[PDB]
């Protein structure tokens, strides 16, 4: 098998000068012409720029024109990206990529081309003015109206929280069936929020113990409240 | 350099096929380089066709390419589609200089009934109003098809500043269902009397109403 | 050194002022020159001591 | 005190090369003679190699005529090994060893050589293709039978880890009562797993915390797993 | 390329002399440069002794050793034999070719009273079976003398694959504790009806048996 990582962004102020790389794994890395693209949450793929597999030719985009740096080392199976001077727009999980066909041509036009079926894992640039604020967890204690044979929906909820990602998985990873972690929510205070529930029978009230985990990893906290239907006591 | 358009959305039966009509509008793309990427919404996107009519491995076979020579265009076929292919369709290519990316789509699959949708809110609470900081919580689930527009409204007067609609999200009843929040200072909540969640769903507006009395 | 024949008048002067309340500890070599009021709670200070 | 220490020793791929070292005091290291031995898991001792005092002298055994290499520093006071072209026999915890002096022998006929004075704390080498991999543990619930003066079982489960070492202790260590580690065991899935109890009061369940510390340094890994009464209600 | 052949283990009763064989299958050994060594369970192995009457520091004078050239062979004579010594020991010199070791004898000394074998059978954790291990333990603890042999069946066929069993160490009440492992599947081990944890102990021999849907 073949494959790529790709880690170094992260909460990075804008303007200043950072440094990424690509992790190699499977196949003849000098052999082949790496990639550098980067893709926009709430947006589409966005190519940033080209190498040839010696390093001899270069491919650049035309938006940031001479704004980054592009580079790779043979020896040490990695790949390089001296990205400079971010913006608003350049918030985007960067794919290092591996080249389908190295130098190939219609019959008369030969140029090194891009053409990517393996990618990499993924790292993601955060640039922003809201800081890495932690956050307050709620949990959701399931209605009363669920009873008798149903289904009581029941969990935790993370609100007001940057940046992403966070992982939520049911008993510690111990239970898969009904997780279902709804997506990050960006409110107007430049915050996050999501959900995420499983689906058990009623049977399981007073017997079931219930632990909602919460991995907000890139500010690392965590919150274990005690999980139950709220007692019905006035 | 050059742009690619694309219908950001297409909605179709499982059992008939969808095109896309990759329209790079300026200059030529015969005999050049020819890709095709399809996005997971949240996930990293997957090639779909490179050169033509060239597929990888793992694909179903449904998926075919094509180009329209006298039009200078390109087209997607897939024959017999499933709601497994709920996902983004993009059209990359590369001119001798740089490669362009197109519009984006968001392919439907009606192969499921509609759901009507009901929205219930949840207003803020007391103890963070103490710090003049308060969000307006919309939620909105169980609706297909997927293809939905929010909208905010004060007083009849539509709202932009801070407005902000989140990514339907596949649900467990194979129904879509997202969010919206609206962060906005107490004098802006006192000041207008009401307000509104405005939600568009195939052409049926879906809204509900939350009022102060439960701020106080 | 001293400076009491220097720097002292008849009745007290108070052209020297010195900061108290600030967010950070200053940056090594940096220079602070803000006046806006300092907010110890929720309420905004707006201007107004 | 005369003692000798052990360090160095580990994961390494087949093919690969790897440098063991000993170090020891209360001595006077440039003048006596080493030796080497490795130790296959449910097999006899086996000789390696000899090195003289001087650092001139070096004899070899059969296995490793050549693919082996070994010196010391006299300066540094250690010992250097260097084990290339790895096969899968070479699984063993290596031992340093010692002689009873410089080579010395009686009779006319005689060489360089001695017997082993003393010996090693051990060093494990694991010549394989499985990864590292994180332990995974599960409180063991004891039996709620074990009431009105018995002794009950409990434990923790160090299950799906590699490698070693892997220390297993109660309240880090402090109650040494009681506590016995059983034997790291391979799977037929390459992996490890091993059982480690104590016995306890069964009057001490659910009065006394109970925490049982597992710690596998070489993944950075430290497990706090408490055991609490089980919940076997309908 | 060379050997030296003692037995696997040696048990006297306290009060007596016993010895051991260090003789090799060809060679010669007399007039030479030997040594002998021991091996407590599991830890770093100790030296005993070297060129024949020599004793190391630490270790009390019920040891003696010997060299005969009638029989090409060397003997260790131990006198008034304790059990905090149940141990292997081990035969070395430097012979005609190389530096040799010597394969091994257990020593038992018989102190307490002998008692039944103990089995228990432990199927895989109820959480384990939705993970797809599985790993067969049977403990053998508190057996007098140390010297246990386990084989594993399945439905009365012996089992040889995925065995594993774990060499006693000392108790606490100085007795000994052994566990022998089988690495099975979840899909074979459901499979079978019936299996055995045999142990041989000093002729002594009593079998559990279980049944994998206790599991459920």
């Amino acid at each position: 098998q073949v494959q790529l990582v790709e880690s170094g962004g992260g909460v990075v102020q804008p303007g200043r000068s950072l440094r990424l790389s690509c992790a190699a794994s499977g196949f003849t890395f000098r052999s082949y012409g790496m990639h550098w693209v980067r893709q926009a949450p709430g947006k589409g793929l966005e190519w940033v720029a080209f190498i040839s597999y010696d390093g001899s030719d270069k491919y650049y985009a035309d938006s940031v024109k001479g704004r980054f740096t592009i580079s790779r080392d043979n020896s040490k199976n990695t790949l390089y990206l001296q990205m400079n001077s971010l913006r608003a727009e350049d918030t985007a999980v960067y794919y290092c990529a591996r080249d389908l066909s190295a130098g190939h041509c219609t019959g008369g036009v030969c140029y090194t081309a891009g053409g990517i079926d393996y990618w990499g894992q993924g790292t993601l640039v955060t640039v922003s003015s809201a800081s890495t604020k932690g956050p307050s967890v709620f949990p959701l204690a399931p209605s009363s109206k669920s009873t008798s044979g149903g289904t009581a929906a029941l969990g935790c909820l993370v609100k007001d929280y940057f940046p992403e990602p966070v992982t939520v998985s049911w008993n510690s990873g111990a239970l898969t069936s009904g997780v279902h972690t709804f997506p990050a929510v960006l409110q107007s205070s430049g915050l996050y929020s999501l959900s995420s529930v499983v689906t058990v029978p009623s049977s399981s009230l007073g017997t079931q113990t219930y632990i909602c985990n919460v991995n907000h990893k890139p500010s690392n906290t965590k919150v274990d409240k005690r999980v139950e239907p709220k007692s019905c006591d006035k | 350099n050059f742009m690619l358009t694309q219908p950001h959305s297409v909605s179709e039966s499982p059992g008939k096929t969808v095109t896309i009509s990759c329209t790079r509008n300026s200059g030529s793309i015969a005999s050049n380089y020819v890709q095709w990427y399809q996005q997971r919404p949240g996930s990293a996107p997957t090639t779909v066709i490179y050169e033509d009519n060239q597929r990888p491995s793992g694909v179903p076979d449904r998926f075919s390419g094509s180009i329209d020579s006298s039009s200078n265009s390109a087209s997607l076929t897939i024959s017999g589609l499933k709601t497994e292919d709920e996902a983004d369709y993009y059209c990359h290519s590369y001119d001798s200089d740089n490669v362009v990316f197109g519009g984006g789509t968001k392919l439907t699959v009606l192969g499921q009934p509609k759901a009507a949708p009901s929205v219930t809110l949840f207003p803020p609470s007391s103890e963070e109003l103490q710090a003049n900081k308060a969000t307006l919580v919309c939620l909105i689930s169980d609706f297909y098809p997927g293809a939905v527009t929010v909208a905010w409204k004060a007083d009849s007067s539509p709202v932009k500043a801070g407005v902000e609609t989140t990514t339907p999200s596949k649900q467990s009843n194979n129904k879509y269902a997202a969010s919206s929040y609206l962060s906005l200072t107490p004098e802006q909540w006192k000041s207008h009397r009401s307000y509104s969640c405005q939600v568009t769903h195939e052409g049926s507006t879906v809204e509900k109403t939350v009022a102060p009395t439960e701020c106080s | 050194w001293n400076s009491n024949n220097l720097d002292s008048k008849v009745g007290g002067n108070y052209n020297y002022l010195y900061r108290l309340f600030r967010k950070s500890n200053l940056k090594p070599f940096e220079r602070d020159i803000s006046t806006e009021i300092y907010q110890a709670g929720s309420t905004p200070c707006n201007g107004v001591e």
